[PDB]
């Protein structure tokens, strides 16, 4: 149902847009994750 | 090709004779002798087209392009500041300036000169009124000035004129408030008592002062300041002193 | 501040895992699917064009 | 005189050029039977011809063929509304005749019947999101866009027997100035979606006052072209003669740019692009060039074209083309009818030029072209906002993507949700979807002027 | 002499034609129909029609006049509208019953029965002449008489009978110029080909800037007159707008505007809206209708009138700028110049190369993107002139890849962008800051150090904050609004204002007849003062909320500062940009404070 | 003498067989006016040729054929700087001829000198992002990949006048020690690029030592295609007879890569995928094929061609084919030209694979290898830090983010930043480099010696 001529061209920004974004998001877990490890140990403590 | 550098050195030979009658600038047709010597010959134009691609004669369409445009500056210049004449080392002077400079059709020598031409063109069609008037004596003031100081030397009246007439003539004809009020208000600023005597007729003066105590004699309603309003009406000079008294009065 | 982390950590892990699990391959396939069915029809438009300049050869050669 | 081959539909017949370009040939076959044909194309020392009864029958020398001396016309009167017709012009019971009274081209080139003025008159068509974001005038040649997948042509005739329904409200409001006329033009659709269009169109009172042509699948596919010419052509004589605006339907595009591709592949000429004929756009000129407001200032044909997506997808080169030459589009969405949105009609990607054109002060209001700018960027903002809160979640979502998809939501369903028979004036829509919009603040729309904005605000 | 070999569609085919070259005119069949035969293949040779042929048989009489088909050149096309071929729609509506192209009837470009007083200029007899040389002169209208009668190019010779001042209609002999021997006759108007480009002496440089009215695309990028613009469009979005607003707010000596693949309805109400509109000149009279030339070139109308429309308009502009005036073409779209191509080459038989189009498409368009631009005028008198190109691309298939987008785009010098997701959205005219280029930036910034404009340092930043507003945007919108600095808030707010400001426009503005650049310049430096200091206010310590708190009336000011217009306190520069002058130290102290 | 017919930009006249491939003929026709071409292909009393100057006008029984006798050649000289020339080797300025003394063809390879020596003696043209990190020696190409958001053309053009000026102070550094050279090479370009390059060429003093090639828009496509190997065969003339270094920048490849599409569209050969032809690696290999070291290595052949993507996808063969015989690439990002900084470079996607084999010892600096790595590690981490800043906020980023986005907004702004009218050479961009490094720690530096890294901080 998409446009087969010139159709690429949003793909190609929203497939980097997304890949950016799960970028950030991996990123900002995993200082979620780093310093959920540090406040739950502290928080045992 | 050929016929375009033969209609430039022909048109270029014109207006170099054209530009000095009394052959009394030697400075401005000493460098054009080149040109104008195949031009003040009788020959045919088959020869100097033949002489033109032969590399025996003047064939640059670029310098003389730009030495065309320089002399057809030089002759607007001369032909816009008509019927004042300008002085014959100023011309020399005007010409040496505008050789030795880089750009001039790139500056505001040139759009200065258009204006100034575009701004008697346009006031020669168009029907007397006030606004033509004051752009007449402006321009008639300007053209003095321009012819008195040249176009290779900066002045504050001459640029204060042009935008005066630039301003003027972007104006509707429906704006005779902003008209007089400008022309009330340059001509109040203005040095000079009055800047019409030996420049502009003797109609024109009493015509603006008829037209300046007839537009401020609408909004009087004493007897006295009626009588005082006409009777300075009567003056053949436009003086700031009437303008500061027709003020003063109403 | 602890709680508040952990409840964002798993929201932020689990959206970024879905986004990235689900995210490349429906553009990644359609792209390739759509440049492929676009060259296919410019070969199929150039395998029709080619028969028709074919006969403008040969009766262009015989002037 | 003699037939040289065959190449498909088509039949090339040898003999001398003496006929002209368009003019009607007889041909004469050896088992008792006759037919006719136009030549679509000359040659020297050959014709193509086209048959309209029928394609088999043709013989390699036992055929004769005769020149009858004039060009293709179709004689036009003002007493042929009430008739049933075909593509080629010939009834179908054996009833009534052409009765032409004038000579009139096929192609409305030798006429020229259209008067430098723009449209002014809006026509509404009953729909208040239909003729509030995308309204047209009098004259303007914008068509109806559909999809495969949805039932576009009971949407149409919905939409052509609300314009008419519509048309006695709004010509006491100075829509319309003059009387109301349909066509009805048949190219490759069934008899159920026929007899329901005669149906709506006997049912809205415009019986006796309309022609109507039938062009079915199994004909020639010069008679389905041939028929959108005599309908603008008797169309546009009318409404030029009379000073009435004529109204007329041609559905379907696709069987017209079907059957001028099919017309190429018999035949030695370059395609175009995608596979398609490069003189489409020229022929599809000629059905659009017969359109806009009469001499005169109380007369006017309008074209409403009814194209269907093949593909879903605006990039063809039917769509395209035909779009192309057309100003403005309105696109159907088969989310709004599968929603429960009747008629479901996406306001995103369809958007005028001439909409201000056709707009005016003592027919309509003169916000309704300001609400539809920020109408469109709330309806653009609730479907990003709809589409970042399914694809990130409910944990992504600003302030203003919770009103825009309430707006949108709203919006969806109030201004596209009316019926079939119930007739909108433009103060209704207007009225209705001002309310639609008051869900945020003041400091959040800036498509619109704020003089005219706090006046109806 | 020719006869008709094959009649298909709107182009008629003649064999037996020996002798005839690739640009000469003749008469197709016994109608007297307009035709030039622009290829031929052999024997036989393909002939455009401007009409559409619908009566005419193969095998009658082609007859070639001898000569090439072009326009006339003489006074009397302002105050008028034609078609693309050089044919009086006026008279043909009132005589031939038809407002578009009739079928069968010939009707010049010229009438013979409109006289005009005509002023011989310094020249004598006995002076050599040249091709393009001031000859005389001949007021056409009230309002500009710089409409001087110019000799033909490649014309040369002495003035043997010379004309004197007077009331003469365009078929009386005023002069007569022969080098060797009697040439011919001269009149008042001029012959010349549409399909040939007119000569000029040299070129020139592009340092002249041209303000069409539009604060976003002047804004965006620098418009000069002689350089090479593309307008992008999307199948209708408000494109016939901006060009009948550029055209009517442009304030040029000369207006051109040809329509290519037009609809019909907006060249009839571009041609309407020109009389009862006024210009910025003080015109009367029909001001709009006097100054520009109309040419209505119609989709409905053949192909060949739609080809030749942009030669008859690049023609026209060339002579316009050879007469020694600037003048400014206006021409949408050339993708319906591409179709009409490429649907001649498809009706003609010619194997295309470009995905459907023409393999010549590319040269001819191309080509005509070069005869545009400012240069010395031909002729001995070597007058200054100038022609601004302005062509607005249409679709032809994907967004980009179109081969009229993609080949215009290479032969261009300035491009503007146009946002897809922001035309739909009601906020046309916008245009792309990622997405733009321009050559002439820096030579207009040597006149510009001249006239002290500051547009481009703010156009600059402008540029990089609405580049940065697309990212923060998307990353906001990406990754979600839970944490950001205050300095991409206040380049999104300040991006908000000046995308509202600059954006809206044709609709969304009271003051928009005239855009001098003193306001475009001052109004930026409001923006980019404001940005600057909300920015150094927070970058010295300071809260958002104290910052915008403390900002209050100016925002609203100088966002609706747009409406307002320039004439208030100066004749150039309004009292709201000096006001915010000083305003902008105590919002901007008392904000950090 | 005798013209057939003409379809396109190719005209086909009909002569003797007499003439070879590729000879020049004049055409002569009724108006006055002799216009000169190359002959496209010879048959049997048949043949289509390509006239330079103009396609149409000419008669078909009235026109003249002249054949010179000779082939397509320009003359190669030691004369050719410091003048402007055409496409087809004619010069424009309405001067002197050419006189040139050796007789080298244009339509292939005289000799075909290419060395096979390994690429070393790298020599910068005034880049410093472009010379320092992707920086290219003699024998090795590296293309400019660009799109339509920037100045491509004004971009070849300040490239091409920057060089001749790194010479004086590379001399001293043992990294010129012969005459140096550029080729300058317009397709498609206007009279206000050449004559503004040519004006900025001139203006800083570079016109002696370059060559003016300008060619019009409104030309043959074989001129403007056969415009690059007159630039080509003059560049390895005057290098490999001179013993000198030449740079040759042709401009631009969209130019003639629709001039190589719009070309083949009347004989056998059909184009492929996209509408380009199928054989431009073959077009690309015959540029590239004059190009390089010659053999007995003095001087150096540098070929940096500029390519523009028209609509900036990579499902074309124009960017790939090109980079894919190359070794590296250079792209422009649109956002660095949009904030004022010029040349708008990229050093993240950009990347040099022999950029280890162009540096050396006595040629080029000792730290420029470890610097441009840590000058896109800096600037990778720049971005990143960047791109997480917005979601981490401003009081809650990072130390390591703040450094590296500090030195990535300062390094965009000194490293690439440069004047149009100043030459850097890579000593100065590398001591520009390292007080943009002298920011961070000795301990947060580990791409470099620590006796590079001491001497320089």
């Amino acid at each position: 149902v998409f446009p087969t001529r010139m159709t690429l061209g949003l793909m190609k920004t929203k497939l980097k847009g997304a890949n950016q974004g799960y970028s950030l998001l991996k990123r900002k877990s995993e200082a979620l994750t780093k310093r959920f490890r540090d406040i739950t140990k502290r928080i045992d403590d | 090709y050929h016929s375009q550098v033969v209609g430039k050195i022909g048109y270029i030979a014109r207006c170099m004779q054209t530009i000095d009658p009394e052959n009394n600038l030697k400075k401005i047709r000493e460098d054009y002798q080149d040109v104008l010597i195949w031009a003040e010959k009788n020959y045919r134009f088959e020869e100097i087209l033949e002489a033109s691609k032969s590399g025996k004669c003047p064939n640059d369409l670029d310098a003389l392009s730009r030495r065309s445009l320089i002399l057809l500056e030089l002759l607007r210049l001369v032909s816009s500041i008509s019927p004042f004449k300008m002085k014959l080392d100023l011309i020399e002077s005007q010409y040496e300036k505008m050789k030795q400079h880089v750009n001039l059709w790139k500056s505001d020598y040139h759009v200065k000169l258009n204006q100034l031409n575009q701004l008697t063109d346009y006031l020669k069609n168009a029907a007397p009124t006030p606004k033509n008037n004051f752009l007449r004596a402006m321009t008639s003031v300007l053209q003095m000035q321009i012819a008195q100081y040249g176009i290779t030397e900066d002045n504050e009246g001459i640029n204060q004129l042009f935008k005066l007439g630039l301003h003027l003539l972007a104006m509707a004809n429906e704006k005779i408030d902003e008209q007089y009020h400008l022309f009330k208000g340059y001509v109040k600023d203005q040095p000079e008592e009055s800047p019409f005597e030996g420049i502009l007729p003797a109609e024109d003066q009493k015509i603006l002062v008829k037209t300046m105590i007839d537009y401020a004699m609408p909004k009087l309603s004493s007897k006295v300041l009626q009588d005082k309003l006409s009777a300075l009406s009567s003056s053949d000079v436009l003086t700031k002193t009437l303008l500061d008294s027709i003020d003063r009065i109403v | 501040a602890f709680i508040i982390l952990d409840e964002v950590i798993k929201v932020t892990n689990r959206r970024v895992n879905a986004i990235e699990h689900v995210i490349i391959p429906r553009t990644e396939n359609t792209i390739a699917y759509i440049n492929s069915e676009l060259d296919e029809l410019d070969r199929e438009e150039f395998y029709r064009l080619k028969k028709v300049q074919e006969k403008k050869q040969n009766e262009t050669a015989k002037l | 005189n003699t037939v040289s081959g065959v190449n498909g539909p088509l039949v090339i017949l040898e003999k001398v050029k003496f006929p002209r370009y368009n003019e009607i040939v007889n041909l004469t076959l050896p088992d008792g039977t006759v037919r006719q044909g136009q030549v679509l194309e000359i040659r020297g020392d050959r014709a193509i011809v086209q048959v309209f009864e029928g394609t088999s029958g043709i013989d390699v020398k036992k055929t004769t063929v005769e020149f009858t001396g004039e060009s293709l016309r179709i004689p036009v009167s003002e007493d042929m509304l009430g008739r049933i017709f075909d593509g080629s012009g010939r009834p179908i019971d054996n009833g009534p005749k052409v009765f032409a009274e004038d000579y009139l081209d096929i192609n409305g080139s030798p006429i020229n019947p259209y008067a430098r003025i723009y449209p002014e008159e809006m026509i509404s068509t009953g729909v208040s999101a239909i003729d509030t974001m995308n309204s047209i005038a009098r004259g303007q040649k914008i068509p109806i866009f559909s999809a495969s997948g949805l039932p576009h042509n009971e949407i149409a005739a919905q939409i052509c027997r609300q314009a008419g329904l519509v048309r006695p409200t709004k010509d006491v409001h100075d829509g319309h100035e003059e009387n109301f006329s349909i066509v009805f033009a048949a190219m490759g659709v069934n008899l159920e979606t026929a007899r329901f269009f005669k149906q709506d169109f006997e049912e809205n009172g415009s019986l006796e006052r309309t022609s109507l042509f039938l062009n079915l699948a199994n004909d020639p596919t010069i008679e389905r072209i041939i028929t959108p010419r005599l309908a603008l052509t008797t169309a546009e004589y009318l409404a030029y003669q009379t000073e009435r605006h004529v109204l007329t339907i041609l559905t379907d595009m696709s069987s017209y740019a079907d059957a001028l591709r099919e017309v190429s592949a018999a035949r030695e000429e370059v395609p175009g692009r995608r596979g398609y004929p490069g003189y489409m756009y020229t022929d599809l000129s000629t059905i659009y060039e017969r359109a806009g407001r009469v001499e005169g200032r109380n007369g006017s044909i309008t074209q409403i074209p009814i194209l269907t997506m093949p593909n879903d997808d605006i990039t063809h080169p039917i769509p395209d083309l035909t779009g192309y030459i057309t100003e403005g589009q309105i696109f159907v969405d088969r989310q709004l009818h599968n929603k429960g949105i009747y008629p479901p009609i996406n306001v995103l990607p369809s958007l005028s030029r001439l909409m201000k054109s056709a707009i005016g002060e003592g027919m309509t209001r003169k916000d309704h072209g300001d609400v539809s700018n920020q109408l469109y960027a709330k309806y653009a903002i609730g479907k990003d906002a709809a589409a970042m809160k399914a694809v990130v979640g409910e944990e992504a979502l600003s302030i203003e993507d919770k009103l825009s998809l309430e707006f949108l939501e709203k919006f969806e369903k109030t201004f596209i949700t009316q019926g079939a028979y119930e007739d909108r004036t433009v103060f209704e829509s207007l009225d209705q979807a001002w309310s639609l919009l008051r869900i945020y603040p003041k400091e959040m729309l800036n498509r619109i002027s704020p003089k005219i904005l706090d006046e109806f605000y | 002499y020719g006869a008709i070999y094959s009649v298909s569609g709107p182009v008629v085919i003649a064999e037996n034609m020996i002798g005839c070259a690739m640009y000469e005119l003749v008469k197709v069949g016994h109608d007297n129909l307009v035709g030039e035969v622009i290829r031929i293949d052999g024997d036989k040779a393909t002939i455009q029609v401007y009409e559409e042929t619908a009566g005419l048989t193969v095998g009658d009489p082609v007859l070639r006049t001898g000569k090439p088909l072009s326009v006339e050149l003489g006074p009397g096309l302002m105050e008028t509208i034609y078609d693309g071929i050089q044919r009086p729609l006026k008279a043909i509506k009132e005589e031939s019953q038809s407002i578009y192209i009739p079928r069968g009837i010939d009707t010049p470009a010229l009438d013979r029965t409109i006289k005009w007083q005509f002023t011989p200029g310094k020249f004598q007899v006995g002076d050599h002449i040249s091709g393009g040389d001031i000859y005389g002169s001949v007021f056409e209208n009230s309002l500009i008489s710089s409409h001087k009668i110019l000799l033909p190019p490649r014309s040369r010779g002495t003035i043997t009978w010379i004309a004197p001042a007077g009331e003469y209609t365009l078929d009386e002999k005023i002069l007569e110029v022969e080098f060797d021997g009697k040439k011919s006759d001269f009149t008042l108007y001029h012959t010349w080909p549409v399909r040939v480009p007119r000569p000029v002496t040299e070129k020139l440089s592009a340092d002249y800037p041209l303000l069409t009215g539009q604060r976003v695309l002047d804004a965006l990028f620098p418009c000069v007159q002689g350089g090479t613009t593309c307008i992008p469009g999307a199948f209708g979005c408000g494109k016939t707008v901006i060009s009948q607003s550029l055209s009517k707010y442009s304030n040029s000596d000369a207006i051109i505007y040809v329509g290519c693949g037009e609809r019909g309805n907006e060249m009839a109400e571009v041609l309407m809206e020109f009389p009862e509109l006024y210009t910025e000149m003080s015109g009367t009279k029909e001001p709009i209708m006097k100054r520009t030339t109309l040419v209505a070139n119609t989709s409905n109308m053949p192909v060949a009138a739609r080809e030749a429309s942009i030669y008859t308009g690049i023609t026209l502009a060339e002579y316009f700028r050879d007469q020694g005036k600037n003048v400014s073409m206006i021409a949408d779209s050339s993708s319906r110049w591409a179709e009409a191509l490429r649907e001649i080459s498809g009706r003609l038989g010619e194997m295309p190369a470009d995905q459907g189009f023409p393999a010549y498409l590319g040269a001819k368009l191309a080509s005509f993107y070069e005869r545009a631009g400012k240069a010395v005028a031909l002729g001995s008198p070597d007058r200054t002139g100038s022609v601004s190109i302005v062509a607005a691309v249409s679709p032809a298939g994907g967004d980009f890849s179109d081969p009229v987008t993609t080949a215009t785009l290479g032969i261009t010098q300035v491009f503007w962008g146009l946002d897809k997701k922001l035309a739909q959205r009601k906020h046309f005219p916008s245009i792309n800051t990622s997405v733009s280029y321009s050559k002439y930036t820096n030579v207009l910034n040597k006149f510009y150090d001249s006239n002290y404009p500051e547009f481009p340092v703010l156009r600059d930043r402008m540029k990089e904050i609405l580049s940065n507003a697309e990212e923060l945007e998307q990353v906001v919108q990406l990754v979600g609004k839970s944490a950001l600095s205050d300095s991409d808030k206040i380049t999104l707010d300040v991006a908000t204002l000046i995308k509202e400001d600059f954006l809206q426009q044709n609709g969304y503005s009271t003051y928009d007849a005239f855009c001098p650049i003193w306001k475009t310049f001052d109004m930026m430096r409001a923006f980019i003062s404001y940005h600057d200091e909300a920015q150094k206010a927070v970058a010295n310590g300071a809260n958002w909320s104290k910052l915008a708190d403390s900002t209050g009336d100016v925002k609203h000011a100088v966002s609706s500062s747009k409406f307002f217009e320039p004439s208030r306190g100066e004749k150039e520069v309004h009292g709201e940009f000096e006001k915010l002058l000083s305003t902008m130290q105590e919002r901007f102290a008392e904000s950090t404070d």
